[PDB]
RNA sequence: GCGGUCGCCUCCUAAAAGGUAACGGAGGCGCUCAAAGGUUCCCUCAGAAUGGUUGGAAAUCAUUCAUAGAGUGUAAAGGC
RNA sequence: UCCCAUAAAGUUGUUCUCAGUUCGGAUUGUAGUCUGCAACUCGACUACAUGAAGCUGGAAUCGCUAGUAAUCGUAGAUCAGCA
């Protein structure tokens, strides 16, 4: 490998709210929680995302204003 | 991860979703050209230099402007960082799907090009978001455009789960 | 505003309830900016302006906590 | 910081000082403490990991939107553009508040004097 | 007479070797460079559009059409 | 006398350690107390708080020897809204 450009940086552990799906590639320091060997047994913290949690693009939410209105008595 | 993230979900479509006579003639990811760029030609694009050791791997080049019309035309300022994705950092700040980060416009377009070099701006603030606007909340410029394995839209298109856009 | 009778004009929309009998569209001639407005409105201007003439307006699902001409034009910047 | 875009200021109270973020701002800030221990401290760099995590999953369960609904303007905008008012005559005929558009000073939509 | 020119370098006139005139038609020089010098490696042009805070049709790196139509410290031809 | 009764401050002064910063109630916003034969250009000030004008002042401006004014002040004559 011919070094001399891009300094120290691995992968990481991230947990989240929901089913913990941030682990990919890293540069992020911080102080460890609790480390696996399903993930990092070294210091785990990347910390937490949205990577899992609601995503907006296969998904629903709450709609805009409003209708006509002057339909249910008024 | 996203290493065998291009690899997770591809080997199989990218091993079908042509029918071509042999493996390699049926494709796989095309590379990428993580650049960046400026408004300014003094002290944003002289203090818009990390971002790349934020998202890219190349610790930064001074290319300018080429074809530079009337006024485009500069000389050496790090605009544009050639950080292409080589083989190592062909996994860089570009397929992250952090282009979710800001829940506006994700489908732009009904295709993406008739030139098959691609371009997927993040422009806003969409990416490198993981990070706190600290001095990341100035002038900003991006340059995501990289061809990909598929001639025209077509095929490119439904199998593009990917990068979902 | 307030609910509990909408003002409903007397004249006016017994001209239409029973102008309404079919697809005709005969809507206002009113040069009256006071009426108010049910959810059967069926296609057709109004004349919400007196200058010398009766002047159409928006018909399909427009302003809806209104009980007058919101957008019916007179003037503007000059 | 965190509760929506980013608020950076610091040695104040938390309780009411989100009035930069668009919809909402200190006034309602202070007034919907609506959660489990949530509340100004003076210390808006300390003393919080996850309680911002409940007082901010009420925030996207607050379905009062704040800034998701800053276009609530631009869509009721949207709905007036037919010359009626708060988009057609008031921002299509490029006229000023107050309905006294001008007889007194007037800087936000007319800022040339 | 007045005016302008007077040395050295490149092209056309100059009639497929060389040479060849006019107050014939065009441009330049009176240097610069420790590197722009010597040696060993390593690489590659334009006119082309993609849709990428931003866009000055031109701020960018790609991608492919790219046949020297590019680049040579300095004018022009011969060359690469 | 008897109702507007916190009438507003000088009475302890929760609250935001000088970034346009929890000072703002201007517009690009949601609009509203109740008495109208009808708020699109046909007043409001506003709270839901849009966080703007702003940090002492030019060729261009405001009380003054007692309670008058600094600041407001119970309200309303006038009159189906609002000094």
């Amino acid at each position: 490998m011919k070094q001399g450009i891009h300094p120290e940086y691995h992968q990481v552990i991230f947990l989240d709210t929901t089913t913990n799906f941030k682990f990919l590639s890293g540069s992020t320091k911080t102080s460890s929680e609790m480390m696996e060997w399903e993930d990092g047994k070294e210091y785990p913290v990347i910390r937490l995302d949205i990577s899992s949690d609601s995503h907006p693009f296969y998904t629903g939410r709450q709609k805009f204003a409003a209708a006509d209105g002057r339909v249910e008595r008024f | 991860r996203l290493k065998e993230k291009f690899n997770t979900e591809v080997t199989e479509n990218l091993m079908k979703k042509f029918n071509y006579s042999s493996v390699m003639e049926v494709p796989k990811i095309d590379k990428i050209v993580v650049n960046m760029g400026v408004g300014d030609a003094v002290q944003n694009s002289k203090v818009l230099d990390n971002a790349v050791e934020e998202l890219e791997l190349i610790t930064g080049q001074k290319p300018l402007v080429t074809k530079a019309k009337k006024s485009i035309a500069t000389f050496r300022l790090r605009e544009g960082m050639p950080i292409g994705a080589k083989v190592t950092l062909r996994g860089e700040r570009m397929y992250e799907f952090l282009d979710k980060l800001i829940s506006v416009s994700l489908p732009r377009v009904r295709d993406f090009q008739g030139v098959s070099k691609k371009a997927f701006d993040g422009r806003g603030n969409y990416t490198l978001g993981v990070k706190e606007q600290l001095i990341f909340p100035e002038i900003d410029y991006d340059k995501v455009s990289k061809v990909r394995g598929m001639d025209i839209v077509i095929v490119t298109t439904a199998n593009t789960d990917e990068e979902a856009r | 505003s307030i609910k509990k009778g909408p003002f409903v004009d007397e004249h006016l929309m017994k001209k239409v309830e029973a102008q309404e009998g079919s697809e005709k569209k005969q809507v206002i001639k009113t040069w009256s900016r006071r009426s108010t407005i049910f959810p059967n409105f069926i296609g057709h201007t109004f004349a919400v302006y007196d200058g010398r003439k009766h002047v159409p307006v928006y018909v399909t699902e427009d302003m809806v906590g209104h009980k007058l001409g919101e957008f019916a034009p007179t003037r503007t910047f000059k | 910081a965190r509760i929506a875009g980013v608020d950076i200021p610091r040695e104040k109270r938390v309780v009411i000082s989100l009035t930069y973020i668009y919809g909402i701002g200190t006034s309602t800030a202070q007034k919907i403490l609506e959660e489990a221990n949530v509340s100004a401290d003076t210390r808006v760099k300390d003393l919080t990991d996850d309680e911002l995590g409940r007082i901010r999953e009420v925030v996207d369960g607050y379905k009062v939107e704040g800034d998701l609904r800053r276009e609530t303007n631009l869509n009721i905008k949207r709905l007036m553009e037919i010359s009626s008012y708060r988009g057609i005559r008031h921002r299509r005929g490029l006229p000023v508040r107050g309905q006294k558009t001008k007889n007194n000073a007037r800087t936000r939509k007319g800022p040339v004097k």
